[PDB]
């Protein structure tokens, strides 16, 4: 579904987002840094916060905006978010 | 009373004046109307400064061929209106490919301009069978 007032659609930013949240990993935060290596060999770090706030109850997920971007095919929405962070 | 008092200036003259007081202009080699209403459009400029000397050049060469000055000595903003409504009249589209993404404020006020008019070439079609301002386009 097309926003008539942003004409971001809803659908493809939410599938990609998903998997966006299924696929994210330290390392690539760590190739467009370049630093040195582990993280015990790079675990699912969104998996981690989540798991982490659903025992805790926070509600709240902190996120680095860099984070987001350093990962393929994410980077529309790593834009959308500094052009329609109201959506 | 209620006075309608004749004076030398007008507009509908003015109009003819801005007419033909178009792009086409020598040293201004590509008149530098063109190009940078291009560099406007290529989305690359905003301020298309118009000095007062070509001004007094185009008028020198209409009138060799065949006042505004004194004209906008009064107002000034009238020409504001002509001029930079006739540069929309007279504005170079396909000056360079366009995206989705290149930008904010330009593709999402052609989104609202052309579904609204998919929606109105529909919906007033099917009771068959508001005005965009200007400025809503002025982008410079």
């Amino acid at each position: 579904r097309i926003i008539w007032g942003t004409n971001v659609s809803i659908q493809e930013c939410t599938t990609n987002f998903r998997n966006f949240l299924m696929s994210f990993k330290y390392k690539f935060r760590k190739i467009l840094d370049e630093r040195e290596e582990n993280t015990t060999d790079e675990e699912l770090y969104y998996i981690k916060q989540l798991n982490e706030m659903r025992e805790l109850g926070t509600s709240n997920l902190n996120l680095d905006a860099r984070n987001l971007l350093a990962y393929k095919q994410t980077e529309d929405l790593y834009h959308q978010l500094l052009n329609y962070p109201q959506e | 009373a209620l006075p309608s008092i004749q004076l030398p200036v007008d507009y509908n003259n003015l109009f003819n004046e801005i007419t033909d007081f178009l792009v086409t202009f020598k040293q201004d080699k590509g008149p530098k109307y063109m190009a940078m209403l291009q560099k406007v459009a290529n989305r690359e400029l905003n301020s298309v400064i118009i000095d007062l000397d070509d001004i007094l050049q185009y008028q020198n060469e209409k009138f060799l061929q065949g006042d505004l000055v004194s004209a906008i000595q009064q107002n000034a903003n009238h020409f504001t209106e002509l001029f930079c409504r006739a540069i929309d009249n007279n504005m170079p589209l396909p000056t360079k490919e366009i995206d989705y993404k290149d930008d904010v404020l330009d593709v999402i006020l052609n989104q609202r301009r052309l579904r609204n008019e998919r929606m109105l070439s529909d919906r007033t079609n099917e009771i068959r069978s508001e005005l965009f301002p200007p400025n809503l386009t002025r982008r410079y």
